[PDB]
């Protein structure tokens, strides 16, 4: 019979409390585990996978053609092709990807990103593109030589078929990735003068998430 | 880097089911355990193909107006395979193998723990094939212990918490709205796009 | 060539009979004719080879089944065609029903020729939602490859046995599905071949059968 | 006088609980066991 | 030499906010967490430029007359960024990520702990610049758990205690009276002198 | 199931109780600390800083001129200039300083003090002053030779520009610091015959504080 | 000379670009004309040099900023003048609004030319309350010096980076303010200079810039 006193917090049911409960079936041993391949341990393993961005989310577009950036040959040079934001936790192209759906369950995110382009076109067709990152605080560039002074990659179709642009650091006014026709879309005869670009996006090892919250897609 | 683990992603209490009691005029109230009930935990458990976890069940029973009078209550856990109770004074309540909890309304809410009770090695909700009646998880009956019949209508809230949860074979997150409870039926017409529309492709809306 | 190992695991035996002679052969299915307005194809694997030769005979007259697979998808086109395919395996690929009914006894359900297509596969109706209400934009979480007609023409996927139970019936339970989807459509100039073939070969690596119920 | 708090699950009577009870007769020693042949330890001895 | 440390200078319970409930006719009652509420702790936390602390919140809920009847109460902590509840029976109450506390009126007062929840390294109230919506600290909703609507009006008192408090860059103590809640606006006219007047400079009044 | 008994003090909410509480967010790690310069650890670090006393707190004075002791040249000698009390926890000149505002949150104080004078005047102007401490129990001195027998410093303007008088010991009938014109305020031509003295005051390492109480400035 | 180190810490780098050549130079502001009826002056530092040369160009076209400062305040008068200045740095110096309104949408607020004065500074309206409702009698808690016109004519303050975040915008957030106040007014005989200059020089010690957004 030890003396004891009851302090405030007695007889309350805290939702997030880490307290043990009395088992209904004692001595019941469950079925032993077997080796099932593909076990996940954290959600950061789900953010580091490339995922097709829906950059063509405008109207007058069907179901699948929202995932493709069209490029044509009747398309003069030193001119813009596409542009999209970088912030994953926001309505836009980053809503169809997996890092955007995961970073909506959490209220804060930080770290670098990675945007990978892939050119679905003919083998005989070549040409260059200018992929340009503009950091937060700056508006979308209006000229190609203004974007060439920011962060840029000259990605051609002949040698490479898939370029990758790493987004240095984004906090939770977001930064703009533009994609410019630079030289042309030159094509030999008997070959279609219209191809597509699939844009994908994922996080990096620096990407960290914190302060949970129920999502709002439902 | 600790708020992103699957265990922390799933381990948190939260409403899992509302049970209405009347004690007129059925007397008792049953409830089949299923975590696919609400559309908030269904979307988090349809992200993974296989899951394995223990459960903590909390019973918060209130009255119609809100006042709590000291009446005895019996909660009864029916394991998978045992028959459900059919009446308020049936013989399924006195069965010794159905674990019961006797608690008053003025007492703190009831709290029990249920282990992994599936004959396989892990739960699964996406079963591609034909028999998924494999993971029943039990049932939870509740009645008012009394010789005669009482004249109160109660309202129980079952809050479920998951513990020691393990996940296997992740799968993408469902974007289409729900139509049924046990089937992933979407609508062929009016397919909702996964990204809100903007004006042009050359802008930053 | 680049080989994708599904979930980083090789298919192995159970730590049951082992044919090892006539079951480790390349079952080649018929070629699918990919065109401009095509949508995609999917195959259920433990019932794609249930009518073909030694594997079908040894899997219909048994009761317990456990095996991995080695998939090879060739897609041979010319140098003037363009397009892209996404080839991916999906464990427990449940075909959804397309309708607008919320009553359990009036909502539509897929038939047997849609859930279990057989050795001839089946075509998607809405490939944007994988005929499962789940978008294909994030279908890259599965073991997958891209068949880009300007880089390569073949893909290879070694997939182990993904199941919660060590043995299962090979007739009443499809283990996983293969899905080929033309994300970027097929384009060609006038005078070229208007439809290009897709060939699939299957190798049942590490097969195990049990319960010879004849 | 140690501080303490009461958590949920207080004042409940769980049927399958492995909890000790206060003995009615303390210090009462029962009759010592003798060797009775044919003791069973599990039900698997009855199925075989 | 222990009553002069900053930790002892700040660590002590004390009224931090009075919340009125009616349950007619809004049903619920929200309260945004801010320690600048009263003019007694505001003067002690405007003495320092940066602060970092955990909080202990105590909920003492009484009735209008004073008698305590055994009704269930739900307190809900809304973290910074989550939406506030809009109604008595909205879906923000059933959200699993908003930590709730279920306690009766006849029970001892409720007591919870809130950690440092700012994205910066320390709190700050004097922000010289333009965006200080950075330290929201959360919200605290409270409602009466019941199926139907009750007929009582309550009165909750939130007592806050600070713990593990660290201070940086001390600054002088404000002498002028207060005019607003979030701004250090003084009055240009009628400036109160910091020392009571005396007759002459050559005396000892 | 250990036996236990509940003693008096059960189910009470003591305000000053040092009791742990159940955390709302478990496992939530906050933002790591960085090195912010200027951390304070006790309030004795805030009392040891010199602070301008408001010795000219009389009426007919504007805002800033309440902080200055005027000294003039048309001001005969062996005569008083200023006088003020020493007790910081009392209404007067010690209410505008920081040690006085800090020692109002606490009900008892002890130890030595330090009063520092600073002469704001011309460089060519010299003269002497008599700073005189008179301990508690004595009234304000009436003559300069009566103050010269107490505690005194002869502080001249030519050599020194800032004198310091240490107050030996004060408890919580307070002691009086007087400041006397001794010789003159002699000044050459083309130089103003009017200067000021800024008085500052602080505690020492002996100063200790105890028994807290809410202030009464609000 | 006597140098006051703010809070006993030297400005150091982050444990970003480092100019080290054209940014470690003495930016000299215009001289302020101190007179008899003057009240005081204050400067906001990460926006005092946002229009001046290399530091302004490298701080307007970047996004992250972190630097300390070395302040030198000379106050050269004759030997016949008298007075005293208080020069002190204040971290997070918020300018208050002067009014007698308690309504949040009707109470006055300081404009942009009052909160952020620029390279020309701004004068106090009520220096007894530091234009912040807080008395200047206890403004000696900050790093400070006295400029007494009978002892010395110069002051020097080395101030590190005082902020809760390691990087911040140099345009939308003033880090700290400099305040010069004539506690004892200026006196002089007839025929002398009726107004004496005050000169300020600034050295951006250990500057770091990030995010070249042009």
């Amino acid at each position: 019979g030890i003396p004891a006193e009851l302090r405030p917090g007695t007889n309350q049911f805290l939702t997030t409390d880490d307290d043990t409960a009395a088992p209904i079936l004692p001595g019941f041993t469950p079925t032993p585990t077997i080796h099932i391949p593909g076990e996940v341990h954290s959600l950061l393993e789900l953010c580091r996978v490339e995922t097709i961005l829906e950059v063509n989310n405008t109207t007058e577009a069907t179901g699948l053609t929202r995932l493709l950036i069209p490029v044509s040959s009747q398309n003069k040079a030193d001119e813009l092709c596409a542009a999209f934001m970088v912030d994953p936790g926001r309505i836009g192209p980053w809503q169809s990807t997996l890092v955007g759906q995961i970073c909506r369950y959490y209220t804060q995110w930080s770290g670098s990103l990675k945007v990978t382009f892939m050119f679905t076109g003919s083998f005989m067709a070549t040409g260059k593109m200018l992929v340009a990152y503009s950091p937060p605080g700056s508006a979308q560039p209006a000229n190609r030589e203004t974007a060439m002074l920011g962060t840029h990659v000259i990605w051609d179709f002949g040698l490479q078929s898939s370029v990758s642009l790493v987004i240095p650091w984004i906090s939770n006014t977001a930064g703009v990735v533009t994609l410019w026709y630079q030289t042309n879309y030159v094509v030999p005869p008997e070959t279609p003068g219209e191809a597509y670009i699939i844009a994908m996006g994922a996080a990096q090892d620096n990407f960290t998430l914190k302060i949970c919250k129920d999502t709002d897609e439902v | 880097v600790l708020e992103t683990t699957i265990n922390h992603f799933f381990s948190r209490s939260g409403l899992v089911g509302v049970v209405n009691l009347t004690d007129g005029t059925t007397g008792y109230a049953t409830w089949d355990i299923d975590i696919m009930g609400f559309v908030q935990l269904r979307r988090k458990c349809e992200m993974f193909t296989y899951m394995r976890f223990n459960a903590e069940f909390t019973f918060v029973t209130t009255t119609k107006n809100g006042e709590a009078r000291p009446y005895m209550l019996q909660y009864m856990y029916v394991p998978p395979g045992a028959p459900k109770p059919t009446g308020r004074d049936a013989f399924q309540w006195q069965t010794a193998t159905n674990p019961s909890v006797f608690v008053k309304l003025t007492d703190p809410p009831a709290q029990v723990s249920v282990p992994f009770m599936s004959p396989a090695s892990a739960y699964q909700w996406f079963y591609d094939g034909y028999p998924c009646p494999n993971n029943m998880m039990g049932t939870f009956a509740v009645r008012v212990v009394s010789r005669e019949a009482s004249q109160l209508k109660l309202q129980t809230r079952v809050y479920m918490k998951l513990k020691h949860v393990r996940a296997w074979v992740p799968r993408p997150i469902r974007s289409q709205p729900y139509l049924l409870k046990n089937f992933p039926n979407y609508d062929s017409s009016k397919i909702t796009n996964s990204a809100r529309d903007r004006s042009s492709i050359k802008q930053a809306n | 060539a680049n080989i994708v190992l599904a979930y980083g695991e090789w298919p192995e035996y159970c730590p049951p009979t082992r044919p090892d002679v006539s079951v480790n052969r390349f079952y080649t299915l018929d070629s699918k004719m990919w065109q401009e307005n095509s949508t995609g194809w999917y195959w259920k694997f433990p019932d794609v080879l249930n009518k073909t030769g030694v594997f079908g005979q040894n899997a219909q007259f048994h009761y317990l089944y456990r095996s991995g697979f080695c998939l090879h998808v060739q897609c041979n086109a010319s140098k003037f065609h363009q397009g892209a395919l996404l080839v991916a395996v999906i464990p427990e690929f449940v075909i959804a029903g397309r309708g607008s009914n919320t009553k359990p006894n009036e909502a539509p359900h897929p038939g047997f020729t849609t859930t279990f297509p057989g050795t001839t596969g089946a075509t998607f109706h809405d490939p944007y939602v994988l005929d499962s209400g789940v978008p294909l934009s994030q279908a890259l979480i599965y073991p997958h490859q891209w068949i880009n007609l300007r880089t390569n023409n073949c893909a290879t996927v070694i997939v182990p046995y993904i199941n919660a139970v060590p043995f299962d019936s090979a007739i009443n339970h499809s283990n996983f599905g293969l899905i080929v989807i033309p994300v970027s459509p097929l384009k060609y100039s006038s005078g070229a071949t208007t439809a290009i073939p897709i060939t699939i070969t299957i190798a049942p690596l590490n097969s195990e059968f049990g319960g010879l119920r004849q």
